[PDB]
DNA sequence: GGGAAGTAGTTACGCCTGGTCATTAC
DNA sequence: GTAATGAACTACTTCCC
RNA sequence: GACCAGGCG
């Protein structure tokens, strides 16, 4: 499992889900996840708008 | 409505894992999952009310409970950010 | 005391001490890490039932700390 | 509850406390202020519904059913509870040997059993859970059988017994169940094999329960017991006595039901009618018991049914008990009808000679067993010589 | 208990029968042989047979055929309607000792 | 205020024999 | 392979309507 | 070393 540097969503395959670009790390230590962008106010909060998970600062 | 359970400090990024996955057998009401690395032994969880956070707590063996009151979002920003 | 079957026996107080070195040191990483009020504010009531079971195990009120094998525990 | 005229007075004096206060729903309003105090307010009808139904006389079921039944309970337990207020009965004796039933293996091990076989199912729920999560479901239903079979872990339920059986300390707090055997010689391990035990505390006096019973006769040695604190509370079953095993209660409910009782929630008891009791429970009333009492003896001597029910009545509250459950400690006797006994010489050449048994004895009638219950409406005479009419 | 039910979306098992198995002791190489109370008694063994139990799994509501696995083990009674003494003589009691 | 009612503290001295402990999920 | 915890007694003290 | 059970005066 890995994680886009730019995108900072958690990859568990080498292409990410959002991006056609295959981009990682490997250096990833905080884990976001959200259900649904639509209810979680955390999203708005961070501007996210894909159902996921995410990082913070890789 | 952000609630905080306390979990055992070993697992805690398995427990997040096996929450997303739990959420879809019943259909569980519930928004996001929050564990950041650097609070160890917690884990913060959002739903409507206590009654969603007990429904979704059961059957976990590492959960341990949810501690009492509502944990305000302006305590947290200095994670999320 | 060293047991002939090579496991090692220790007294109840040495148990404790180990359970409230682990409370204390978790509670001042949080506490240097920061955290949201509740969670020190419930490690610092853990830290305290923890030292007072310690000084004394049949106070008023409480459960008492019991061993691995159920029996209650022996302290000061 | 009754129909008493006095206790109609009473029960108008009791209804005022919450006869025009409170309906169905709010009294569940207050158990649920009680059980759940500031807690939420939906929290404390499912609250207190929950422990009305598994903590209420749960021997009468946990269905929401059965309300009215442990409703019915509970009103002959009051009824019996102000009857005592105008000393129309008694009160009980905690060490007559009617109200004591002693525990054996097949209930202890059935005990452990129950709790390692519900640790077990956990166990198994658990590790199937996990690993049909982590795997995947095609793996789960590529070969259910190897799934089922690979996911059972067969130790806890073995250690958790053996360890139990080994040191002696029961589930439930309960210790000194299992006792290592006295081997010294054969007189030693012949008693330990026969040993009674209450479950008292041996430090304080109880001075009521160290004495010996009047029931006791035929049932429980009066001279072999310990010498130290632990002297009383420690006895040996006498070499008459005989315990019973338990045979089913609906069979036995189903033929009571069978000769004239009638049902309780047909009908209401009054003080003309006798009561009827099964294993302590109420389920009818008729309206003569001397000669229902008689009846059921004779099929019992006749050989229409076993010989583990005993029947015997009180007069004096107009009630009838028939016993089925195992546990009591009954001794055997001579049948005595018209101040003749039934056994006869040719009996006894007949068990000499080795064409009867006691079996064949006990089938026959000639001779019964009888509890503590039974053996009040009895009049034993000691030598042969000695019987009258 | 009446059964188990696990978390899986489509899946439930319901218990079957139970049966008790002849006393028996298992080698840790694998084999399986008979056990006798003396040979308990010198070499410390526990004198206790298994358990089987029946398992019905039940798939989307449709019970399957059944299977049959081993719970554990239980300890026997001396000379109970299920221990290898029971019903023997007395010259087979002696000169099994 | 002086009646509950609910804590809180104790309950003889030696000696002998044997048996069990002193975690576990991955 | 290891890091992880899951019955009587008697005299005071507190109420209290 | 601590527990449990049983005995002796
Ligand atoms: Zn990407």
């Amino acid at each position: 499992e890995k994680a886009c540097r730019h995108c900072h969503y958690i990859t568990s395959e080498d292409r990410c889900p959002v991006c056609g670009s295959r981009d990682l790390s490997e250096e990833w230590f905080d884990l976001v996840i959200i259900v649904d962008v639509e209810n979680s106010e955390i999203a708005k909060k961070i501007g996210a708008k894909v159902p996921g998970k995410y990082a913070i600062r890789v | 409505k952000i609630f905080a359970v306390r979990v055992t400090h070993g697992q805690e990024e398995t427990t997040a894992k096996l929450i997303y996955s739990k959420v879809r057998t019943y259909n569980l009401p519930i928004y996001a999952i929050l564990a950041p690395s650097r609070v160890k032994g917690y884990i913060f969880v959002e739903a409507p009310n206590k009654g969603v956070v007990d429904e979704a707590i059961r059957g976990i063996r590492h959960a341990r409970g949810v501690l009492p009151g509502e944990v305000p979002f302006k305590e947290i920003e200095h994670f999320l950010e | 005391i060293t047991l002939e079957t090579g496991i090692r026996a220790e007294d109840d107080l040495t148990h404790k001490l180990v359970d409230i070195i682990r409370i204390n040191n978790r509670l001042k990483q949080n506490i240097e890490a920061g955290a949201p009020q509740l969670i020190i504010e419930d490690l610092w009531d853990l830290l305290q039932y923890h030292v007072t079971t310690y000084i004394n195990n049949e106070a008023p009120g409480v459960p008492p700390a019991k061993h691995k094998s159920g029996r209650p525990l022996k302290t000061l | 509850v009754g129909n008493d005229p006095e206790v109609q007075q009473i029960m108008f004096d009791n209804l005022e406390d919450a006869s025009d206060i409170t309906t169905q729903q709010e009294a569940l309003e207050f158990i649920g202020k009680l059980v759940a105090p500031g807690q939420a307010r939906e929290y404390r009808l499912k609250r207190a519904e929950y422990v009305i139904d598994n903590n209420l006389l749960p021997h009468m079921g946990v269905s929401p059913e059965d309300r009215i039944k442990k409703a019915y309970y509970l009103g002959m337990m009051a009824l019996k509870v102000i009857e005592l207020s105008l000393g129309r009965r008694p009160e009980d004796d905690k060490d007559h040997y009617a109200n004591k039933r002693l525990r054996l293996a097949g209930d202890l091990l059935k005990d452990l059993f129950r709790v390692a076989f519900s640790q077990l199912v956990k166990d198994i729920q658990y590790q199937m859970t996990k690993t049909y999560q982590r795997k995947g479901d095609k793996y789960t239903f590529g070969n259910i059988h190897r799934f089922i079979r690979n996911s059972i872990r067969p130790d806890v339920l073995t250690e958790r017994i053996e360890h139990a059986l080994a040191t002696g300390a029961w589930p439930g707090g309960r210790t000194g169940v299992s006792q290592l055997l006295d081997r010294t010689n054969y007189m030693s391990t012949l008693s330990h094999l026969r040993r009674v035990t209450s479950p008292l505390d041996r430090e304080q006096p109880h001075f009521e329960a160290r004495d010996l019973h009047g029931t006791h006769w035929g049932r429980i040695c009066p001279t072999e017991t310990p010498e130290g604190p632990n002297c009383g509370l420690v006895k040996n079953l006498a070499l008459m006595a005989q315990i019973t095993t338990a045979v089913p209660e609906e069979e036995i409910r189903e033929y009571l039901m069978s000769l004239g009782i009638v049902p309780i929630e047909v009908r209401r008891p009054d003080p003309t009618l006798w009561r009827v009791y099964l294993n302590g429970v109420l389920i009818g009333t008729i309206e003569d018991g001397k000669a229902l009492v008689q009846r059921i003896r004779q099929d019992r001597r006749s050989g229409k049914i076993s010989d583990v029910i005993n029947v015997a009545y009180y007069e004096d509250v107009k009630e009838v008990y028939v016993n089925s459950d195992d546990g009591r400690v009954r001794r055997p006797l001579i049948i005595v009808e018209n101040g003749v006994p039934k056994l006869t010489k040719e009996h006894v050449q007949a068990v000499k000679e080795g064409r009867l048994k006691w079996s064949d004895l006990i089938k026959m009638g000639i001779i019964e067993y009888l509890d503590a219950e039974e053996e009040e409406n009895a009049y034993v005479a000691m030598w042969p010589w000695e019987v009258t009419e | 208990f009446g059964g188990i039910k696990p978390d899986i979306p489509d899946f439930e098992v319901k218990f079957g029968k139970i049966r008790v198995g002849e006393p028996e002791f298992q080698e840790p190489h694998g084999q399986r042989k008979p056990l006798y109370p003396m040979d308990a008694r010198i070499r410390n063994l526990t004198y206790a047979a298994p358990l089987y139990l029946e398992m019905i799994p039940v798939i989307k509501g449709v019970e399957q055929d059944p299977v049959e696995v081993r719970i554990g083990e239980l300890p026997i009674m001396l000379k109970s309607k299920v221990c290898r003494l029971y019903g023997l003589s007395d010259e087979e009691l002696i000169k099994l000792g």
